[PDB]
RNA sequence: CGACUCUUAGCGGUGGAUCACUCGGCUCGUGCGUCGAUGAAGAACGCAGCUAGCUGCGAGAAUUAAUGUGAAUUGCAGGUUGAUCAUCGACACUUCGAACGCACUUGCGGCCCCGGGUUCCUCCCGGGGCUACGCCUGUCUGAGCGUCGCU
RNA sequence: CCCAUACCCGGCCGUCGCUGGCAGUCGGCAGAGCGAGAAAGAGAGUGGCGCGGACGCUACGCCGCGACGAGUAGGAGGGCCGCUGCGGUGAGCCUUGAAGCCUAGGGCGCGGGCCCGGGUGGAGCCGCCGCAGGUGCAGAUCUUGGUGGUAGUAGCAAAUAUUCAAACGAGAACUUUGAAGGCCGAAGUGGAGAAGGGUUCCAUGUGAACAGCAGUUGAACAUGGGUCAGUCGGUCCUGAGAGAUGGGCGAGCGCCGUUCCGAAGGGACGGG
RNA sequence: AGCCGGGCGUGGAAUGCGAGUGCCUAGUGGGCCACUUUUGGUAAGCAGAACUGGCGCUGCGGGAUGAACCGAACGCCGGGU
RNA sequence: CUAACACGUGCGCGAGUCGGGGGCUCGCACGAAAGCCGCCGUGGCGCAAUGAAGGUGAAGGCCGGCGUCGCCGGCCGAGGUGGGAUCCCGAGGCCUUCCAGUCCGCCGAGGGCGCACCACCGGCCCGUCUCGCCCGCCGCGCCGG
RNA sequence: CGCGACCUCAGAUCAGACGUGGCGACCCGCUGAAUUUAAGCAUAUUAGUCAGCGGAGGAAAAGAAACUAACCAGGAUUCCCUCAGUAACGGCGAGUGAACAGGGAAGAGCCCAGCGCCGAAUCCCCGCCCCGCGGCGGGGCGCGGGAAAUGUGGCGUACGGAAGACCCACUCCCCGGCGCCGCUCGUGGGGGGCCCAAGUCCUUCUGAUCGAGGCCCAGCCCGUGGACGGUGUGAGGCCGGUAGCGGCCCCCGGCGCGCCGGGCCCGGGUCUUCCCGGAGUCGGGUUGCUUGGGAAUGCAGCCCAAAGCGGGUGGUAAACUCCAUCUAAGGCUAAAUACCGGCACGAGACCGAUAGUCAACAAGUACCGUAAGGGAAAGUUGAAAAGAACUUUGAAGAGAGAGUUCAAGAGGGCGUGAAACCGUUAAGAGGUAAACGGGUGGGGUCCGCGCAGUCCGCCCGGAGGAUUCAACCCGGCGGCGGCCGGCCGUGCCGGCGGUCUCGGCGGAUCUUUCCCGCUCCCGGGGGCGGGGG
């Protein structure tokens, strides 16, 4: 808000005396806004309670290890079908979610040729959803540039721009993205993870030398490794029903002893 | 009130001091305005270096960093007369040159010698008239091969 | 989607910009498309409507068959007159019903010097469009 | 039973809440970064066929010219060699106002040049151009028992 | 013999404790147990037909036993309580009717609240996972706006006074005319000005609002008109005083000073 | 006195009960009443102390009424006493 | 709401950690975002304390070489007592025709190694006090240890 | 006395110029408080802040050391990070509080006086001629005037400079006019104007569609265009637009090329000789203010008042003594930096008519005050006025019919239309004010769309009807397991291993077999930097 709202006027209490609610007044004058009250949270008109000031700690910054680990685990859960399904992306007919293309599609120059290839790799019903999503927004982010809401669509990972942008641009809810410069943002909406992805040929040969192997550092930053598991065999059915372990058991007591 | 435990403060917030602050929300078109300054200065000048002119080797004038090498703000007389740079020369042939620097020692000096020696041998000029060259000139054929080059000639190394 | 960065797509700043446009932008805003006949003549898709082309009414309580000759354009209204969409108030008189020209196909045009010169510069400059495209 | 009072509901008033709209704000950023004696900012008074306010304009007064555009403006009348809009480089721009002949009543002048009286012979009437302070360079006219030189 | 929210028995809610139990859903590839007073193997081995069997287990879940439950100031936890906006998601809802509002209708939850039905309404809205806050009112002689009882009440009582007839008009105690009776009583309730007001002046018309009753009336409203100067004043003079220049002071806008530290006359008879 | 090594468990009164330890911390810093003890005062529903319990922070049955007395302290209900 | 501090909690890395300032990324719907720098870790905090300051600056335990060793080697290595969750061992002990005789697993007297942590006793570093002797030399001194 | 110079000082409506005032967000120079904190208060703090005064620009100011340091030394100013809440100041209380170094953004250096040398070699103005003249300039001619020796111009300034001699180099740079060609960062500079894709297709809701369904096998058409706005709800394809190194036209600029005219005669090294600096200023005393600056950081008044191997600084006063570092008392200078005013724009996790600016509207308006000044309330018919013709009662306001509209349950302060409060209708009740908790009872409005009362298996019996079960054959698919191959390892071992090199990355491991360049040494010996192994 404005620094000065509020303050504008020039009003003193008429203190003691007079049966009045002892509040600052604008003083004098045969007006409507004369002896009304200016100052104060609770006056009509008047300044607000703790006025909203620009320095708020608007940013926050966070660790690049952190932000390294986020965008790793977003790209390991984008290749597994069950959270990408629980995403809500229609990926039932897609042959391989790690989708990966090779590099012709690089310099695709038309939407039909992006549209053409996305209904050759089925996944135009994606596409179709987000077409259905697009709706109307509720609530006052209407008047203020906010009109119109989708879902988002699939993600498509590139290595080189040779018209790939411009092909894609267009059809709603994709979203393009080079593999040098990722960022988590887009590719966990919303904070959730396993969006759908759709690689090249050169980007997907450019992801291990970008966050390099369990053995080899990456080779494009300058000290980075994968993170280091907690544990590695998260089976835990197996944990339980292997035989070394169900040796070491007492019998399970499972007869119930009510009152 | 002093709490049960605690540090002694001396916050210095008794002035107007919400009258005077500086927010930062143009940090980043600064950075954008200053990156398209330093783009534009590169284009103007075709085949010059885009950081300026060579710097002398230094040392700082420290027990706590006399052990480093920083770039000097400019070379000095001695340095230029030693090694047959006229000074009025130098600045219009890419030299930095200031005259305050003195010489207490003699390794520092033949070090910015040899340095100035190699900026020569290394250097490109163009001719005064781009029909008729001069004596002191380079040959046609290497001009076709002078291109800009990023960051600071021949970087200061520890 | 937009990219020029000295264009708005504030949707109060568009909403004033064409609620206070002057009367050359009105021109060009109450333009209506052609007939598929005109159309394929003269290579173009739309025209600004002027005083005496006729038309046909496509969306509203009048849209029919009849072909109507505008007797007046209100720019100040952003709203034209056809000569035959009209009704009687109360007394009896008949006034016209305003139609806004988007909802509005020209039958034939009236071709002033003008006007014939508007119509081979949009054709020259689509057809150099195509011939780009190609 | 009737009146009166109380409670609940329907309907009707009173009132203008809520909700939904928004040519308005607030905040951040970007480029530029330009007033005036050739008369500024501000104020006053006037200007439309029908016009009070707001807006625009200045006795050429809701505007002239020029260029672009190309058939309207509109609340009612009236009347393409370019209507209306926009741009704006030509022209014009009343009285106060640093405000400038002197003062602030719009009072009183002075000088020069024109047109009426005259037929310049002077008044009188009208019109036009000058008439502020400080200061710089130069010009002219001066002052001094100031310093001198010839008689 | 009577009865408390005390005590005993029972049901239900919740809290705490047992840091209790359950991955054993081990099935024609199997054999259905680990409640039973006694620390520990239904231990493994070598020699003398009909194809069949409920529920479970959002493990942040489900299940079993006991004990307990007051609360201001204050502390903590959980809210599938609520409001607004943002990132996701519901192939969500909606002109075959959204938001909002009303209801003697049907219900849910201990509660915050919520879900349906009916009516009005006419264009947007909500569920879940996160994010953010200008996020929940009974009070503050709280702020703004609105409305009551009081109440058809107080009151429309300072300066003697009105009556008759007619006209106009829907309409007359209040207008107009005529008659009568009164008052102001020349230091006036008369006739003219200054200051101030600024069209209130005049004519015609209207009766919505105003003139604390009413009005055919008005200083109200609406259309139009109206101020004529050599001699009447301003304009000129100076008074008490105000105020430039010269000068002085002053960081400075400026201030002092009015003849005081000034080369202060731009005029004239006449003669050349 | 301190060190080492070795041997002795009938865990050496009753009763009851898991215990120890560390951070951070709000509110409070006007009190009042009663049996008993007690100081000043003629005395007071006065002023001032000690111990314990209450009221304040607390509802319930009784004392007709009631901040403190007697009984008894509280989740929502049925039966009994 | 901003800043500071303290403590508790969640995450990443870990004797290190952190690009916040700057720069490179065809600047620009989102994007004023995001990515990268590693010879951009300057620098901050931490890794060393103590003293006003000049300054100094964090173990030692056993054998052979001259116990009434001067003093070189061989070594071994960052204390000791008590209490200590867990782990190791284990006298004995866990069944069925008998009998010989095993395997595997559970029990368990006593006995070990003892985490963190607490208490106590020693040891080391800096300031200061008392006592006393010895050693080193480029300059043998109001020197240094 | 007169005449004539010069000096000093006047007068002008003399010729030609210049200043005033405004805005004031940012900047510079002064002046400059008290609220407040200290739990009182006077020093302190607020604060060199508010208020007051003056002066500018597009930025201002600062600025090329009379500097920092004490190191193996750095090197104008400005800005950011850090130094650092540190050194320090402080009734040593409350509180206050820098700088150097280091990393960056940017980066640019120069000119006088003096000392001297050149015949004042200099400058301004009037008249005529020639060029273009809307930023009044260039060339020539004037026995034209003036300034200036009480000092204009060239050389020249602390980094030394000048002159002479000897060697070496030895000329295209700038300006005033004129024309030409091309280019203009991301896209070719800027500005303006005019244009450039695709459904109103077939049915169906509606008052109106932008809604719903469909449009084959080219999954309607475009798409480098699916931002937004308008149009009778909700629109990629109706229209404006949007995307595009898209098109066309006009104007201005900047960069290069050429022509004419004008100025310019210019440099480097060695040797010899000369020369070289800013005064009521520094500095000292005192007083007052200021600063972190403490036996005085800075500024100012007064008094005293300099020197030239001098002077200033070296953060504790003083004397002696060596070192270090600059050269004061004259001047100019862009960039990085600041910007709540102005012009023109873009955006938002912001507000949504008691909110957001006071002001969404004829708002600094109405209105109040003598004045300084104070200062509101106020958005919404409807898609379209289609804004209710006409009849009738009344004097009229105001009604009843009629009509428009999807709707007057939208009738001109008209979207929605709550509560308080009021009128009327219906029901019920009424002498302890009303209202309230617990427990029932009675009457009501509505609801169960109640009113012969559940369904579900497995059988038993009876009446039926099917292209009918089991078992086999054929084909396909899946699950599980054991032979042939394949893949992976956050596993190990080996090889003569690897595009030329016989792979890359790294190493505070080496390299009198290494090589290259540089410096020292009289083609030779040693060291340093790089390359190689
Ligand atoms: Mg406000
Ligand atoms: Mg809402
Ligand atoms: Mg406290
Ligand atoms: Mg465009
Ligand atoms: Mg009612
Ligand atoms: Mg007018
Ligand atoms: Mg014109
Ligand atoms: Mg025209
Ligand atoms: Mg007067
Ligand atoms: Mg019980
Ligand atoms: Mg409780
Ligand atoms: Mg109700
Ligand atoms: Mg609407
Ligand atoms: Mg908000
Ligand atoms: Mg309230
Ligand atoms: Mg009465
Ligand atoms: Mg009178
Ligand atoms: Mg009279
Ligand atoms: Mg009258
Ligand atoms: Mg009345
Ligand atoms: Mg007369
Ligand atoms: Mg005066
Ligand atoms: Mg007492
Ligand atoms: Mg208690
Ligand atoms: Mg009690
Ligand atoms: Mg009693
Ligand atoms: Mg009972
Ligand atoms: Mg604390
Ligand atoms: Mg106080
Ligand atoms: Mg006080
Ligand atoms: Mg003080
Ligand atoms: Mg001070
Ligand atoms: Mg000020
Ligand atoms: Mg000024
Ligand atoms: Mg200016
Ligand atoms: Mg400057
Ligand atoms: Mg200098
Ligand atoms: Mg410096
Ligand atoms: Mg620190
Ligand atoms: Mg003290
Ligand atoms: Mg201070
Ligand atoms: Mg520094
Ligand atoms: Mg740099
Ligand atoms: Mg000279
Ligand atoms: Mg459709
Ligand atoms: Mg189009
Ligand atoms: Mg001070
Ligand atoms: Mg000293
Ligand atoms: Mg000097
Ligand atoms: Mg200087
Ligand atoms: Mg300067
Ligand atoms: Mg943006
Ligand atoms: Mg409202
Ligand atoms: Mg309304
Ligand atoms: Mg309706
Ligand atoms: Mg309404
Ligand atoms: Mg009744």
């Amino acid at each position: 808000v404005s620094e000065l709202a509020g303050h504008q006027t020039s009003a003193e209490s008429w203190g003691t005396g007079r049966a009045v609610a002892r509040i600052p007044r604008v003083r004098g004058g045969g007006t409507h806004r004369s002896g009304q009250g200016a100052f104060g949270n609770m006056c009509r008109g008047g300044r607000m309670f703790a006025p909203t000031k620009t320095w708020r700690r608007w940013h926050r910054r966070v660790n690049t290890t952190q932000k390294r680990y986020a965008i790793c685990s977003a790209l390991a859960a984008s290749a597994l079908p069950a959270l990408v399904m629980s995403k809500g992306h229609r990926i039932e007919e897609v042959p391989e979610l790690p989708l990966v293309v090779e590099d012709k599609v690089e310099g695709y120059k038309k939407t039909k040729e992006a549209v053409l290839l996305l209904k050759k790799l089925k996944a135009w019903n994606d596409i179709k959803k987000v077409y259905a999503s697009q709706r109307m927004r509720a609530g006052k982010g209407k008047m203020r540039n906010r009109r119109r809401i989708q879902r988002r669509g699939p993600c498509v990972i590139y290595n080189e721009d040779n018209g790939i942008v411009k092909a894609f641009r267009n059809i709603p809810g994709i979203t393009l993205l080079n593999v040098t410069k990722l960022n988590i943002l887009k590719l966990a909406p919303g904070g959730h993870v396993g969006r759908f992805c759709i690689w090249t040929e050169s980007a997907f040969r450019k992801l291990d030398d970008l966050y390099g192997t369990w053995r080899k550092a990456a080779s494009l930053k300058s000290n980075y490794n994968l993170p280091m598991h907690k544990m590695l065999n998260t089976d835990l059915s197996r944990i339980l029903k292997s035989p070394e372990i169900q040796r070491a058991l007492r019998a399970p007591r499972k007869k119930i002893h009510r009152r | 009130a002093p709490s049960r435990n605690g540090m002694i403060l001396k916050p210095h917030f008794h002035k107007d001091w919400q009258r005077r602050v500086a927010t930062w929300f143009n940090q980043p078109a600064r950075k954008i305005r200053r990156r398209k300054a330093r783009q534009a200065r590169a284009r103007r000048i075709a085949p010059r270096p885009a950081a300026g002119p060579i710097r002398p080797i230094v040392r700082c004038p420290t027990v706590r960093y006399h052990t480093k090498v920083r770039a000097g703000r400019g070379f000095s007389l001695e340095e230029l007369r030693v090694a047959g740079i006229h000074k009025k020369v130098a600045r219009t042939i890419g030299i930095s040159v200031d005259p305050r620097r003195r010489n207490k020692s003699t390794e520092s000096l033949q070090a910015n010698v040899q340095r100035l020696k190699e900026y020569r041998s290394k250097l490109v000029l163009f001719p005064r008239k781009p029909s008729a060259p001069k004596k002191g000139d380079s040959s046609a054929e290497e001009l076709k091969l002078a291109t800009q080059l990023t960051g600071p000639v021949m970087p200061i190394r520890n | 989607m937009k990219f020029n960065p000295f264009v708005t797509s504030d949707r109060s700043k568009n909403r004033k910009r064409h609620f206070n446009a002057p009367s050359h932008i009105r021109r060009k805003i109450m333009s209506s498309p052609l007939s598929k006949e005109l159309r394929q003549k003269y290579n173009v898709r739309s025209m600004p409507i002027r005083k005496d082309d006729e038309v046909q009414v496509v969306r509203g309580h009048y849209k029919g068959q009849q072909i109507g000759k505008v007797v007046q354009v209100y720019r100040k209204k952003y709203v034209i007159y056809i000569e035959r969409v009209q009704r009687e108030k109360a007394n009896g008189t008949t006034v016209h019903v305003g139609i806004h020209p988007s909802k509005v196909v020209i039958t034939r045009l009236k071709l002033d010097k003008d006007r014939k010169k508007i119509l081979e510069r949009k054709a020259k400059s689509r057809q150099v469009g195509k011939e780009k495209g190609k």
